[PDB]
């Protein structure tokens, strides 16, 4: 469904918080092993970093897309009984002269 | 009659919108309809004082009869096989009963919230004889053709007696067929009432109408001198 | 026995906080003038009653 | 377990107030010495009788602050409060990495479970999800649907027969009993829609008493006729074949509700 | 790298009157 | 009401990142335990606006959540084997 994808869309931008926490986690991490008095965990730190200013762009571009749907779906696809009833007594009734 | 009614108007494109609107409100689908309106003048070539027997000023006024007709006579041949809903609206010996009726110059009052007015009302059954025709008949009363117009919308029942007519009102000449509501669709929310705990209860009523479709479509009070039917 | 609100309490700790910080900014900014001068209670001092208290 | 932590909490908070109050006293009776008596307004009823306005000592002494700045035993400490703050940091980060995680773990599922619950054949309502079903239920987390478990509340009808012995009346027909989210739907809208029946019925016998529909119990009333005898009862299954009108009894509910919806 | 219709009083004054 | 979203969460996202830096550049440089406690606090302001960005995605999710002859004939026969006339 249109909900159904997009809500796997909003699970997938929490994923990309969650990556940006590893990213944080590894930012700081490694960070401290920059300042314990290492210089070869260099690369991977500033890819680590990289990798978290983008993940956390794309979870921004991502994201203000997905209010501008919000701000696109208003009076389309948002919203801002007896006849099965009846129906299931007709095939129950059937069902009963017609076993 | 005292009729309470707040008008409105719409476009050719929120038709739908309004239509899924006071469907989910009233929680019940519309119901197309529509009727005609034939307003009686008085004949010019006659002369009488505006005066009654009790020595009293009389203000002339015309007279209003509206009936009903069923649409096979309003479907022509390129609106066959369509869906018979609210969704046509989009693609524009004796006498009949006819409906007399006589509107009379809404109340005064500033900064007024409704728009009463008062109308009377009698039911014209049949008739018979040499001049049988309604038109005849008018012209025994004292009265003249000025002019008719056929109007189709559809209308919702809600609470409290509340009417919402959301219909295009067209003039039915011999030249041709004018749309007077060309762009868009004319909104009405009118009640019925036969005291002033009612009255004011109404105008609760309409005020809540009012404040629940505020932001979508406003429901102003239309001009007393617009819905003045005495001849000048 | 149950916490309150939680904008309050991280309200009245930023106050706290904010206390501390700029009590530290002002003491490093006059750290050589506090460091000239010595400071000893005068005569005028009940110290024949209580002695620990002037230690304290 | 948590009470301790309040404790916890007032000790914590405790000391804090002992030595904010005592470097505020300690703060104004060292103002004490230079003081106009503005700074004395800081001090408390003993202090005031204590301490005198123009005492103590206002002397002077050669700086000894730049002596000790020349020195780099300083940078050390500084270095090593540093690190332990990245430490400290790291690990509060991971924590709340991992209760993050599990969160969005658990509310993820939530999701995927509601998925089936919502599009525009499934209708929903509203600090919780609500749905009416024919009362209104609260929807909550598989899924669960909780009304106002619950008990089974299923009508029957069974159809009696006098024999020869012009008395009493013997069992000759009963009608059959059949038993994620949208099965409790159907179900609870079953419940109220046969009570619905029942309500109908209990208003139905007070009108019908003179025709020999007897109203007895409240969920059971009873219908006399010189030659049967029906029985409608409002039971469970916790509650009570050769047998014939076991279709006219099905057929006649299959009309009590066809009739109920010919009223709506 | 990254950066931060219609008049209603003319349309009842026509049901009324019938002027356009 | 989305563009309090915009305006809210773009503030969100800018002390987050900016902080992050000041973070960063204030770890790297009683003022060591000042500057403790001034990092954690930026930590903790950070875990606050993660936690503050969850709901929000919150709020966002649930702005997304908020013939006659078969029944002439059926009820004939049903009626005719009813009764068993």
């Amino acid at each position: 469904p249109y909900i159904q994808e997009r809500l796997k869309s909003l699970n997938d931008i929490e994923t990309q918080l969650c990556s940006m926490l590893q990213e944080a986690s590894q930012v700081t991490f490694i960070f401290g092993e920059l300042k314990r008095g290492n210089e070869s965990v260099k690369p991977q730190f500033e890819n680590h970093v990289k990798q978290f200013y983008e993940r956390l762009d794309k979870s921004t571009t991502q994201l203000r897309k997905e209010i501008q749907l919000l701000d696109e779906n208003v009076g389309t696809r948002l919203l801002p009984q007896d006849t099965e009833k009846m129906e299931e007594q007709l095939d129950l009734l059937s069902a009963i002269l017609d076993p | 009659v005292q009729q309470l009614s707040l008008f409105g108007s719409i476009g050719d494109d929120g038709y739908d919108l309004l239509i899924s609107t006071l469907t989910t409100i009233s929680g019940n689908p519309p119901l197309l309809y529509n009727s005609l309106c034939t307003v009686w003048k008085p004949n010019p070539s006659y002369d009488v004082e505006n005066v009654n027997s009790r020595n009293q000023l009389v203000e002339p006024n015309r007279i209003k009869l509206s009936k009903e007709v069923p649409f096979s006579y309003l479907i022509d041949e390129t609106m066959m096989d369509k869906p018979l809903n609210f969704r046509i609206l989009k693609s524009f010996e004796s006498c009949s009963p006819w409906s007399l009726q006589i509107s009379d110059i809404p109340a005064a009052g500033n900064n007024r919230s409704v728009s009463m007015q008062t109308i009377a009302e009698t039911i014209i059954l049949s008739s018979a004889g040499k001049n049988s025709s309604v038109s005849s008949l008018m012209n025994g009363l004292g009265y003249v053709f000025e002019f008719q117009y056929l109007t189709i919308g559809v209308k919702f029942f809600m609470k409290h007696g509340l009417i919402l007519e959301l219909q295009k009102i067209w003039q039915i000449e011999e030249a041709g067929n004018s749309q007077i509501t060309s762009g868009g669709f004319l909104l009405k929310a009118y009640i019925n009432v036969s005291d002033i705990d009612r009255i004011n209860y109404t105008e609760t009523a309409l005020m809540n109408l009012k404040k629940e479709l505020q932001g979508y479509i406003e429901l102003s009070v239309p001009d007393r001198q617009s819905m003045d039917s005495r001849v000048a | 026995a149950e916490l309150p609100q939680w904008y309050t309490l991280q309200s009245q700790l930023n106050v706290t906080l904010s206390q501390l910080v700029s009590v530290t900014s002002t003491l490093q900014h006059f750290q050589e003038t506090l460091d000239s001068t010595v400071v000893y209670p005068l005569p005028k001092f009940p110290t024949t009653s209580h002695e620990s208290l002037v230690t304290t | 377990q948590f009470v301790k932590r309040r404790r916890d909490m007032l000790e914590h908070i405790n000391l804090a107030m002992n030595e904010s109050s005592l470097a505020l006293e300690f703060v104004s009776l060292l103002l004490s010495s230079v003081k106009e008596s503005t700074g004395m307004s800081s001090m408390s009823p003993f202090l005031r009788k204590v301490v005198k306005p123009s005492s103590l000592n206002s002397d002077k002494i050669p700086y000894v602050a730049p002596t000790k700045k020349e020195y780099i035993e300083l940078d050390i400490l500084n270095k090593g409060w540093k690190l332990q703050s990245l430490n400290e940091s790291k690990d509060l980060l991971r924590a709340s990495f991992n209760k993050l995680s599990s969160i969005l773990q658990n509310e993820h599922d939530y999701w995927n479970k509601i998925m089936q619950s919502i599009s525009n054949k499934d209708v929903i309502f509203k600090k919780l999800l609500a749905i009416k079903y024919g009362d209104r239920g609260i929807a909550n987390i598989n899924l669960d649907l909780i009304p106002h478990h619950s008990v089974k509340k299923f009508l029957r009808v069974r159809i009696f027969t006098k024999i020869e012995s012009e008395d009493d009346y013997i069992l000759s027909g009963e009608s059959v009993m059949d038993r994620d989210i949208r099965k409790q739907i159907q179900l609870l809208k079953k419940i109220i829609f046969e009570k619905e029946l029942m309500y109908q019925i209990k208003k139905e016998c007070a009108l019908l008493i003179s025709y020999g529909v007897s109203i007895e119990n409240e969920n059971k009333v009873i219908i006399e006729l010189p030659n049967e005898k029906f029985e409608i009862e409002l039971l469970s299954l916790d509650d009570d074949l050769p047998k014939i009108n076991d279709k006219r009894a099905n057929l006649m509910l299959v009309m009590l509700r066809l009739l109920l919806v010919v009223i709506f | 790298k990254h950066d931060f219709p219609f008049n209603v009083d003319d349309v009842l004054k026509f049901t009324f009157t019938g002027e356009k | 009401s989305n563009q309090a979203l915009y305006e809210k969460l773009e503030q969100t996202r800018t002390i987050l990142s900016v902080k992050l830096a000041e973070l960063i550049n204030m770890t790297t440089i009683a003022v060591a335990t000042t500057s403790v406690m001034m990092v954690n606090n930026q930590t903790m302001q950070l875990i606050k606006n993660v936690q503050d960005l969850l709901i929000l995605t919150r709020s966002i999710k649930e702005k997304w959540l908020l013939d006659e002859k078969q029944i002439e004939e059926l009820l004939d026969n049903c009626i005719e084997t009813f009764v068993a006339e």
